[PDB]
């Protein structure tokens, strides 16, 4: 009946699978990710597999021939697709939290760089972690009277931006607005070290440049009033 | 009557804490809001920090977890505090408040379970020791238990609030919005999308006649809304919330009847590092009133409108009930009425954008004779009625325009009324012993019959003031003002009020001689500044140049800041140099099992993890099928892959790869993954890591759209557990029975 | 297609006409609306102006009457006109376009009284004669023979358009708002508030019904609105338009298939001195596209995709059609689809603030396979469909991302397409001999099936290629950019093409060798600047700094402006000195009667006049009642009024003075009178001066609020003279009649 | 039955006079005032008045006792009252178009005046016309690449602007934005004699300052292509 599957309700659908040999992984799509995540309950066939974290294998829940997927989506939203792979990779596997610059603490001080005219390319250097360290003169005193907006021009990149060693926030390509405020607390009159842990990737990354824009500049003015 | 905007000082930075509170003090606010994210104070399953320290790399110096600072500035401030301490806040927060070490000890959040609620008492009892002073010395008013049950366990709820009963003896207890409680009082979180008042009234409708005799608040009003990556959008996702909006609500709860009223975000500020929900911005101001950088929007003074009118009437709008006896003479603008014990109020509301020009019927005639009320576009008018001045001769019969503030000053009462440019309110004045005489300046006109002076004013960009003397010697002193300059006034002590065009009025030293004021003036603050006070003012100064006074009338003071002091200015600063370094990505390597989530492994912090997987590879490769790709699969949030040291994909929850350099043999794959954040609901574990897998090949794609659509009710309700149903489903009943 | 801004030479500066016109050619207008207001050029009933010359102190030397170097400006520029030369415009000009010397020549304007429309052939013969060798060019496409007619006499407009018809062989004639009209053709002028597309989609399927085989158009589509004095607002009366409404009705009318479309205001700028309406401010800003001050707000951006979409897509939304066979899968958007020759368009709808995801339904299949179509909050999107590209093996089977061009260059057709910042559109192209490779540069996916290419693409702040080859040699070029680099994308020849952060491209010489354009940067400006084009280009220079180049591809360079070239930047300027002087008021004074009209007695100028009266009184003072009063009533829409030398009063219409400085004998009485403008409906005479005459004391006020509505009915129709009914009102017969 | 008038329809009134000695003097109020005048047409008993012009005497049109007033309002508002006079005034009246300043051309050249401080106080001065001369420097080439919006602050005035002998607008205290724009025709680069002709209408008027305020600057750079 229904091709949307985008609303409160039980939902069933049915499908065919040849062999069982191959691996079946369920992507939820798009559409289902959200910062509230959706109440969206998957069960295949008549056995409960558990609710949409993400992407499921969904193999040992479905049998030769025949099949069905229930979801009783609460609120929000799903467009479900099934993925069909040869093979799940064996591999032993290692983690480590953050990168090597990171706990190194290279936003405070970094080792020495080469330096890069303000078109930065980066899209060679795909896959990998470059730091860009720049330092701009403030020259007056930081004060809420005149805030400060870091702008970032770039792509294909995620971006931490730290100034004076405080983190100020993350940029990517799908982000709202190029900006982030950097507090009076972050911003020293004088040189500031500010840093952009850039994650680079995409084969067509880069930053065109850095500024800060002060938003507006206020006087703040003593009213002084004799009785 | 509370009047709230919310603050978070886990998104402030500590030294802008009374930057931002007294802003909120400056627009009527008189209360603050704010959570007390659980994740927050205790990240990592160790000791609740409640200090200015800080241990995460993305959480700056100037972020606190101080609270008792906080509480105590607030206090300093004259504010009182709505604490919202749930384990659950929501609030676009990382796991919404929950500290993502509780995943590992419980299945089924936000519940009765003894794994999760444990932890829960662990957090109540860490909290309400913090709030205990602060609630016995009055500052902390109200306790709010969670963000948002919709589904209704009154068993979960009533736990969170004996809690807090128990610590905390006598307080307000209440939760954000769970329809179904009995005995724990529920608030209302109204975000209705622009000029839809329908929904907007229905549910104040709905919501006042629920749970008779209880504490009735708008816990969460419109006040902006929040900005995301990946389906977000410049001012907030929505994509911009009008001003005109806010204030709209605003005068429509009042109208409705509804006292207690919090903004939500006030400031909104800035999430620290990732402390933030799942694909939020970094930003969190929310477009609130003061934005994230400090600017006063302006729905910031809009918003204080409606504030200083709740506080200056406060009197008349705790003794109001609904009424229902005043009549529009025309369908332009919408009605909504008040009657009380000594005065009465008409929301007069034009949700179009034409000009309505309106008049009101009160006791079978028709009130304002010689103007009617003009009802802005986009806009609600509170007209005041029938208001006795307390203590004093003077009956307030009606004002076409709107009342902004009433104060005492020895014989006088003052009031401040306005109007847009152009806009003629009358005003018409009772007095019980007869009008002595009236004084005027500026663009008054005086009808007089009676007991009755009948005042009808021009509204220009300046002051006009009427002074009616009653034959007893108490004065009436009206100042009519143009709407910005009631925008721009302060009351910055209690017998010290600026109207003014100046930006914003900050911080005071009312010493005994030579008061001060940190005025901050923007490109539109200079012309005149009109005072009103019983202090004898005998000089003004602005920053050490001398400010020529005319004193009006006894209580009032007029001075001209030049319009040479402020400046416009908006400098950018470039960089001298770029200086790039790679990284080497792999400080050290731990083993962690396939498919197990990173918090499982005891990584509790959201951010960048490098995963390196030794894949093996053999003559399996020539079984593979000609699409050939390599897929990463099942993820949080964003992972950039490189296969063999060439970079392979990036994405989501979902990479899939070209597998164009693996070999037969070990095979390294890198997936530098940056965990953005958990979601902001507390009832799914969605986790950090790859908790999927790697896969080869593209045998197929099988899409799902032939939906059968089956009707399915889940059973909401006081004995409904959310986390129960999701941890044993019954839809497994009515897969079996169709 | 007739793609139209209304710009006014006669609110415009002549120097500023091209600076005006350019901008709107640059959005990709093709053609030029404008009035040609009767009062502008004959004033004061002498000899029609046409020149840079000017006669009243309130109309700056650089407002010109110089149609004729318009029209050959408009023709320089290539853009067609439609004169709207009326003898009534509307348009909140004085008398609405009427000079004020006809109403002493007509009691019955708009109409075939012999009195008004002997001077109406006389003013047609003037403007026709001056719009006859630019109509022969072909510049001047339409003739619009006057504003909103809404009442129906078909006689009056068809002896206009006959006129027109008799001077003007073969051109078209039309009404704005005429619902009556049988051969003329009639147009729409549709200003909905905003969120209200159940009147504007009414509005337009009631329309399209009406009129078989007679041209369609939306002579005034909202651009925006204006503001007045009195009852108005800062950025327009309404009181601001959203910049996303206008795009939404845009896409909306070109959903629902009407083709031609004036944005009404496009620019708006400013009304010369006295000729405005009455109560208008002389800012005909009307937060128009362009702003008064040369400004392109928001709104001009967004009308620009639209304008670009309906230039690029020409031959494709020309040969469209109903057709409604396309299925949306959920009803989060509305779809208005058009079927057509070669191609097909589903416009989808969200009138919503939430982000809507939806799939179409075009053979029986959901169309775009690994993508949702992404439809913004407050948005429409052109869904492109089956499009044939013509004269090429490719098909654009769907595209998920709004085209906004389509050009030919040799071998490759160029396409640009566009979404917001990580947005997913996917993209697919079938290739009638076959796909033979496709190259990319950026975030592209590749999937190959057959003879299709599916490309799905990440965007992001720069430009995304995929070059699709036939196996023919023929290449389809796909450039994937942001919404911002669509908004800011210029042909700035039919062989030039710059996709960019600028703020706007300007003039351009495309010399032999050396192409020059006129940039100009705001502190957005900087960044990639990407040109397709056949050209070889060598070298790219800003202001002489030389650019860094990449050839992307055989059609395509990259090069970036540094962040450092563009500055911000917002001075002000103040008074050395401030020199008073009292201007003594009288000239020379001639007598007049009283109660006679200015115009009357030779005054057709709106502004300042000063009466003196020199009033009679007496031992009749004593028989004067108590309030005392001498009220000045029935002027035009400003005085100041003095009394024997003391100032006594100042208002609109009437002026009720205390009567204080008055004596025995003769009085002189002072009026400085100010009539704004006439109003700018064109059927009443409003008359300047005092039409009505000065009163003593108040005996009474007589309120007059117990109406009884009797149902009447005004008979409108192709037999109704609005002005004969003015004149010979029928209701007489039902007051008799009860 | 209705109170408003204020919809399309014949709406019929009826109203008592004691005399027909009085002046009967019909307002239609500040509600029908619209710059597209409304078409609203006035019947006083069975005879017709005319179209509502504003305030009309219709003493003519009515008989001792009672009366009825009718209007075919066919589109916008009224709200109509009665003022009642003892007398009409006689008196021999003349007109001047303009002003002695104004015809004078005092806006082109004035004769000097006194110097005044920045905070122009008029309300001594109401009930006549004052000239505030100013001269504005503005060092820099006039272009529609940096807009020019002369702000007036003031109360209590009518004034007229002029920009070097240019009419520029008016402004008046219910007038929308305080705001004109003057166009790069009107300024000069070096000095510019910006002069306002105040017509002081209320015992409170002044004038607080003047600011010429570019909106913004942008670069006009001239971009080149070899070929």
């Amino acid at each position: 009946e229904t091709y949307s599957v985008d609303s409160p309700g039980l939902y069933i659908t049915e499908f065919k699978v040849d062999d069982l040999s191959r691996h079946y992984v369920l992507d939820p799509g798009l559409e289902f990710y959200y910062n509230h995540y959706y109440r969206i309950l998957l069960f295949v066939n008549k056995v409960y597999v558990g609710p949409l974290i993400g992407p499921i294998d969904i193999t040992r829940y479905l049998k030769p021939g025949v099949n069905e997927v229930a979801l009783l989506v609460e609120w929000g939203v799903v467009n479900p697709v099934i993925g069909v792979y040869q093979y799940k990779v064996d591999g032993e596997w290692f983690i480590q939290e953050g990168l090597h610059g990171l706990i190194e603490e290279w936003f405070r001080r970094s080792p020495r760089g080469e330096t890069a005219e303000p078109p930065i390319l980066l899209g060679d250097k795909a896959g990998r972690v470059i730091w860009v360290n720049t330092v701009i003169p403030y020259e007056k005193e930081p004060t809420s009277s005149s805030p400060v907006k870091l702008e970032v021009d770039f792509w294909g990149c995620r971006i931490l931006v730290f100034v004076n060693g405080e983190f100020i926030g993350r940029i990517s390509d799908d982000s709202p607005e190029r900006e982030l405020y950097v507090p009076e607390t972050a911003v020293r009159r004088g040189l500031n070290n500010i840093t952009l842990l850039a994650i680079v990737t995409s084969r067509s990354s880069g930053i065109r440049g850095l500024r800060l824009k002060e938003t507006y500049v206020h006087e703040r003015k003593e009213i002084v009033f004799k009785l | 009557t509370l009047l709230c905007g919310e603050i978070h000082y886990f998104r402030v930075p500590k030294h802008l804490w009374r930057d931002r509170l007294l802003k909120l003090k400056r627009a009527g606010g008189n209360c603050v809001s704010t959570y007390i994210p659980w994740n927050w104070h205790d990240p990592r399953e160790k000791v609740v920090n409640f200090t200015d320290g800080t241990s995460q790399w993305h959480v700056a110096s100037y972020y606190s977890r101080d609270l008792a600072s906080f509480l105590e500035l607030a206090g300093e401030l004259g504010l009182r505090v709505i604490a919202r301490p749930g384990p659950y806040i929501c609030s676009e927060w990382d796991s919404g408040g929950h500290p993502n070490w509780i995943y590992t000890k419980a299945m089924r959040l936000r519940s009765l379970d003894p794994g999760y609620f444990k932890h829960v008492v662990e957090w109540y009892n860490s909290v309400l020791n913090i709030l205990k002073p602060y609630v016995e010395r009055e500052i902390v008013i109200g306790i709010q238990v969670e963000n948002e049950y919709f589904w209704g366990n009154e068993k979960y709820i009533e736990k969170l609030a004996e809690i807090v009963e128990e610590k905390l003896p006598g307080v307000l207890v209440f939760t954000n919005e769970d329809p179904y409680l009995t005995r724990i009082p529920n608030t209302i979180d109204l975000y209705p999308s622009p000029w839809d008042m329908r929904q907007f009234d229905d549910r104040l409708r709905s919501y006042l006649s629920s749970q008779p005799g209880l504490f009735k608040m708008i816990m969460e009003l419109e006040g902006g809304w929040f900005k995301s990556s990946r389906y977000g959008y410049y001012p907030t996702n929505r994509l911009s919330i009008p001003p005109e909006w806010t204030e709209i609500l605003l005068k429509t709860a009042v109208g409705m009847g509804l006292n207690n009223i919090n903004i939500y975000m006030f400031h909104g500020g800035s999430n620290p590092g990732y402390y933030t929900a799942k694909y939020l911005a970094s930003s969190y101001d929310f477009e609130a009133c003061i934005r994230e950088w400090g600017e006063l929007s302006e729905r910031y003074y809009r918003v204080k409108r409606v504030f200083t009118f709740l506080n200056g009437f406060q009197e008349l709008v705790t003794s109001l009930k609904p009424g229902e006896t005043v009549k529009t003479a025309s369908t332009c603008s919408e009605l909504l009425q008040r009657v009380g014990d000594h005065g009465k109020i008409a929301v007069l509301r034009n949700t179009g954008d034409n000009l309505c020009y309106q008049r009101l019927i009160n006791r079978g005639e028709i009130i304002p004779m010689w103007t009617p009320i003009r009802v802005p576009p986009r806009y609600a008018k509170i007209v005041l009625l029938d208001l006795v001045v307390e203590g004093t001769p003077f009956k307030l019969v009606y004002t076409s325009g709107e009342a902004l503030l009433m104060k005492r000053l020895g014989d006088t009462v003052v009031m401040i009324i306005y109007g847009d440019h152009g806009e003629y309110t009358e005003t018409a004045v009772e007095v019980e012993g007869g009008v002595l005489d009236v004084d005027i300046q500026g663009d008054v006109l005086i009808r007089r019959e009676g007991e009755r002076a009948y005042l009808v004013v021009n509204h220009t960009h300046g002051e006009h003031l009427a002074i009616v003397k009653s034959t007893r010697g108490q004065n009436l002193l009206l100042i009519f003002t143009c709407r910005c300059r009631a925008e721009k006034t302060w009351i910055v002590d209690e017998d010290l009020v600026l109207i003014s065009n100046i930006y914003y009025i900050g911080d005071s030293r009312i010493d005994e001689g030579k008061v001060v004021i940190n005025a901050e003036l923007d490109e539109d603050s200079c012309g005149r500044l009109l005072v009103v006070t019983s202090r004898e003012i005998e000089a003004i100064s602005l920053e050490d140049l001398d400010l020529d006074l005319t004193r009006l009338s006894k209580y009032v003071y007029a001075t001209h800041i030049p319009l040479s002091m402020c400046r416009s200015g908006k400098n950018t600063y470039h960089p001298l140099e770029y200086r790039l370094l790679e990284d080497p990505v792999f400080h050290t390597l731990t083993s962690i099992n396939p498919s197990s989530p990173l918090l499982k492994n005891g990584f509790y912090e959201n951010g960048i993890y490098v995963y390196r997987l030794r894949l093996h590879l053999d003559k399996k490769q020539l079984g593979d099928l000609l699409d050939k790709h390599l897929a990463l699969i099942g993820f949080s949030d964003y992972a950039v892959v490189s296969i063999n040291n060439e970079y392979a994909g990036s994405g989501y929850h979902y990479i899939e790869m070209s597998a164009d350099s693996l070999r037969e043999g070990v095979n390294e794959v890198t997936v530098i993954l940056e965990s953005t954040g958990h979601p902001n609901d507390g009832l799914l574990y969605v986790p950090n890591g790859i908790y999927g897998g790697v896969y080869l090949g593209r045998v197929g794609e099988i899409r799902l759209y032939k939906w059968r659509k089956t009707g399915f009710e889940i059973p909401y309700g006081p004995g409904f557990d959310l986390a129960e149903f999701i941890a044993n489903p019954e839809p497994v009943i009515k897969a079996l029975q169709e």
